[PDB]
């Protein structure tokens, strides 16, 4: 219990050791890294947490940042495992550190985790993000932080000082800066920080990659089922304030200063009450408040940056899951649900193309319908279901990722690609959704090693196999064994090689949904532009 | 009747509505995020769809 | 030699018996069926051949209708086997009859052949169309006729009486009428006439199917590598006279009557000299003068008819060859030739999409490029070559045929589909072109049985196998054995079943280039319309 | 020189052009149908492309 006491620039901390089927780990949960964004501070970039006297209790996780609670399926697991599992509060900027036991003698590489949740939800205290096993097995340091979401994290009035926007990304960054001056106290090496995140967390990672000021805060990146260039990852200044003003209106407000001042006077829950209203209707996989292209945090759209940027001296690990789209369809796509097998009819399918592909012309839709239709089985409910699943998945995740990957690899970086295609045996989601969005996380963190859970012996080995890849990447910038084991090749714009990640061994494959993504990234743009 | 109850920021729990009906407030167009359930049958709007029920018991799910 | 004398409504004829590895056959070649379309008659519908005194010599083929001679590759076989092999003349409306020996005792089914040649070339006297073997093996009656082509057959001044257009189709019909009153003289059964043709000949067949007046002239139809609804099969009244007037201009002419009168004063070769000029530039698989949608012969576009028509009480046999497009590319597609392997570059390919897909918007082309590109091998010369081949082939033959077929089958007819995918061992065309356009003909007529030729023992069996199919269709309206041999199913709009025709046995397959044809027949139309 | 010779309606045959050059008249844009070959180097036009030669012998092919 002598290792559970550590001092950081702010003050003294008292942690707790966590048990593991392999050994204890020292964890420090709830370290305050910013001054709480209460009242006057709401909507403003974060200010560094001021020094404190005495010892801070870092034994239990801290509050989850105020957010909407997804209540689609009351009592369902696949839906509740992502909801806040601690009291909500605007006072939520805290972070956590998981370091080996005993504390490493030499500086050990660090892994910083940014959670997903469409920028409207999420928390570092979710069970599926427990870093004890990953830290215990690969003996690395792990840090995860909470960052503002929803209006509190991203409501923006582009240009204003009261509500500049992207403050959520600023929280993430302040936490990365906290890691630079303090991780060494826990034996972490600030000259070897690797960021990894999933969904919106991956998008965030990508944005820190595209934001100069964040560049001196890490050295490697992992983007899981998400990219900064997705059609949902950002919104323009225009739309940004259109939404911000709508929220104010719905809430009785009221001049930017005036609008915000009023906004600061409303209860957190009142704002969350009207969060979804401001969404330019009919779509799935779209969120109200997200990062804004304002010229500050991002000098240009992520797409613009990803093409003009020089990525030399950078290693990136990117990937998606077998069925990225399935998940979202039950939130609006006609005929879709978790309670049956969603064998939609050609009618529903065609209507679903419009929900799964928001703000697009009628001719654009027909273009989608053409490509995703099996003209030998135009009416087959089974295929139409997997088709609308791919539609949403390719459009929102696979193709954005595939493009970033090729542009990165092609412009000086080392990229490794993967497709997590193994369904967890504990999956509560219906069998038809396959390996849905965000379901590779539980394995990357090695949750199968936890006894209280019921995973298979092979899945525990698998989890271990995966963690090594991640840990290897963190240490060397390369996944495979630093062997005589199947080799994972770098993803090149040329061969476009990636590997499947299931119980079977690494299998190398070319093309990452190449034919489809040509539609999304190359043709569709021209089609829309011409009409 | 035994129905669900919650807000935009609370987890759904069971409650006894009795003879009143129950409701399910959601966003009208996709994403049709559920915004709240409870007792009674309140008005909706362009963005607010409200579905009511009685018989089923725990029907406002 | 008693069977070589036959009398028809016109008069007495003297034929010749032809030798065959299986037995002699009586043939009557060059029977005049129309009054020669000379001078004043040029451009006018044909008039019935007036009765003649004495006996007409029907021992040798008659003149080939005046036409352009394809001289692309001087001395090449794949190109010359289609050129006129008899003196050219405007006096060319003659037909031929091949009847068994001895002459059948009971009325035997008839097969009428209409040759191809893009409506600008062709002749019934080409070696590859010798009906002796087909008649000898399946013991059926075979008739083939010459019909005007080029300006002489189709130059049109829509509405006029001097140059109404489609007179070529009228020649074909007059010959079919000649078959109704005379085929019985050769033992043929006018109540069982089956039309079969290739390329433009198939298109013609289709038009007789869509033209009421021709309906009482046959009972079955076979469309080989062609359909009346192809983008080259017809032209509108507008374009029709735009071209007709251009020809007159280039030729010094000059009021419709005035234009035509002058046109009648020009030498046949002078008109042929300027035939290709009138073609609205840059394209491949497009011909100057073709059938016109004027409301007379065709009351509406073939497409319109094919959808509104009732096809009950009709059996149709349709099909294409493995590589319908290859052939035409050497006539303009950059980087294409018979002298090398046309391994085009991505640059040439993209330019070729425009030649292979005439009069289409830039966005339409990109739409083509998207679908026919292997995005895993965007630059591969081998694949780009087969891609531009499919592009032209699908657009001009496969998809028009696939649609006609489905509309026919779906609207009351019995349809049987096939894909001739066996390369003749005597093919003079380069190996890269595969099984090119019009190369299934030599087998349907059983040319491999001819000793002077060098086909393989298996190919002679094959030829026989094919002729039976054709002959069976003619007799019963069904290809397969009227057995315990693989069965050829009817092509349905549903299953879309067809069989491969190679040395191996009949293999049934679903989908006739379904995915691609969805682009051409369903989407592309909407795309063009919207821009 | 030994070159090809023909019209729009005759099959190509060999001919001795001598010191004159030879030509290949074709349609300028696709379809680039060959319209005629012979001796000399005559003018073309928007629709008529003419290619001349000498050395090769049978080069106007
Ligand atoms: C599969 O489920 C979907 C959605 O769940 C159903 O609808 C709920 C209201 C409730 O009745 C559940 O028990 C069902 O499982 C079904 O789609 C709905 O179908 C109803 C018709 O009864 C229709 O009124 C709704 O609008 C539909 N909802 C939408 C927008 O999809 C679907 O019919 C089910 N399919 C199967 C396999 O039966
Ligand atoms: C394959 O052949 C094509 C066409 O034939 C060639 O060009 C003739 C003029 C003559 O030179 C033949 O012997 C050749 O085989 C080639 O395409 C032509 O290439 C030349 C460059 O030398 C160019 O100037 C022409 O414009 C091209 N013609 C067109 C429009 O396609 C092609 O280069 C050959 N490819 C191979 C395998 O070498
Ligand atoms: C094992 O625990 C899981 C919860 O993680 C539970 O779902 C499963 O039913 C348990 N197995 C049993 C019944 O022992
Ligand atoms: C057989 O005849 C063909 C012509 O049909 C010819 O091409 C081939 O070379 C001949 N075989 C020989 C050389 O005996």
């Amino acid at each position: 219990d002598a290792e559970l006491l550590v001092t950081v620039r702010g003050g003294r901390l008292r942690g707790i050791r966590l048990k593991t089927p392999g050994g204890p780990v020292s964890a420090f949960l709830g370290i305050p890294f910013a001054e709480p964004p209460m009242g006057p501070r709401r909507f403003l970039p974060p200010e560094p947490k001021q020094p404190w006297s005495g010892v801070v209790d870092a034994t239990t996780f801290q509050s989850v940042c105020y957010q909407y609670v997804d209540t689609l399926y009351p009592g369902f697991e696949g839906t509740e495992m992502w909801n806040p599992n601690r009291e909500l509060s605007e006072d939520c900027l805290y972070l956590n550190v998981w370091t080996p036991y005993p504390r490493p003698t030499s500086p050990t590489p660090v892994l910083v985790w940014i959670y997903g949740g469409g920028f409207y939800s999420g928390a570092s205290s979710l069970d599926v993000y427990d870093g004890r096993f990953l830290v215990q097995a690969e003996r690395t340091v792990l840090v995860s932080m909470n960052y503002r979401v929803g209006a509190f994290g991203f409501l923006a009035l582009p240009g204003s000082r009261e509500a500049p926007g992207n403050v959520g990304l600023l929280d993430q960054r302040l936490a990365l800066q906290w890691v630079q001056e303090n991780v060494a106290a826990f034996g972490g090496d600030p000259t070897s920080v690797t960021l990894f995140g999933e969904s919106a967390g991956a998008a965030s990672v990508g944005m820190h990659l595209l934001s100069p000021p964040s560049r001196g805060l890490f050295h490697r990146a992992v983007l899981q089922s998400g990219a900064p260039n997705g059609p949902w990852a950002t919104v323009g200044m225009g739309e940004a304030r259109r939404r911000a003003t709508q929220l104010a209106h719905l809430v009785g407000c009221p001049n930017d200063t005036e609008l915000v001042a009023c906004l600061r006077t409303r209860p957190a829950q009142v704002l969350v009450n009207h969060e979804w209203h401001v969404l330019p209707q009919e779509s799935v996989f779209r969120f109200s408040f997200v990062p804004v292209v304002d010229g500050d945090f991002l000098s240009d759209t992520p797409e613009a940056l990803i093409n003009a940027g020089d990525f030399h001296g950078l290693q990136v690990l990117v990937g998606v899951v077998k069925d990225e789209g399935s998940y979202f369809l039950v939130y609006g796509a006609p005929g879709f649900s978790k309670d049956n097998e969603s064998l939609i009819s050609r009618a529903e399918f065609l209507a679903g193309v419009r929900v799964g592909v928001p703000q697009v012309s009628d001719l654009a839709a027909e273009a989608v319908v053409l490509h995703y239709t099996d003209w030998l089985h135009p009416e087959d409910p089974a295929r139409l279901r997997e088709a609308l699943s791919d539609v949403v998945g390719d459009h929102n995740v696979v193709c954005p990722v595939a493009q970033l990957a090729g542009r990165l690899a092609a412009q000086g970086a080392r990229v490794y690609a993967y497709v997590f295609e193994h369904r967890a045996s504990t999956l509560s989601w219906p069998l038809w959704m396959g390996v849905p969005h965000g379901y590779e996380i539980e394995f990357i963190f090695g949750i199968p090693l936890d006894p209280s859970r019921n995973y298979t012996a092979e899945e525990k080995i698998f989890a271990q196999r995966l963690m090594r890849y991640w840990a290897n990447f963190a240490r060397t910038g390369d996944p495979n064994e630093p062997p005589k084991a199947p080799q994972w090749p770098p993803y090149t714009a040329g061969a476009q090689q990636y590997v499947s990640l299931d119980l079977r061994p690494l299998e190398v494959r070319r093309g990452l949904r190449a034919q489809a993504c040509a539609f999304w990234n190359r043709f569709l743009p021209k089609l829309l532009s011409a009409t | 009747t035994m129905c669900y109850s919650h807000t935009t920021t609370s987890r759904a729990i069971l409650t006894n509505c009795g003879e009143n009906s129950c409701y399910r407030k959601s966003r009208r167009h996709p994403p049709k995020m559920v915004l709240g359930r409870g007792c009674g049958c309140p008005p909706g709007d362009d963005n607010l769809e409200v579905k009511c029920c009685t018989s089923p018991d725990k029907c406002n799910y």
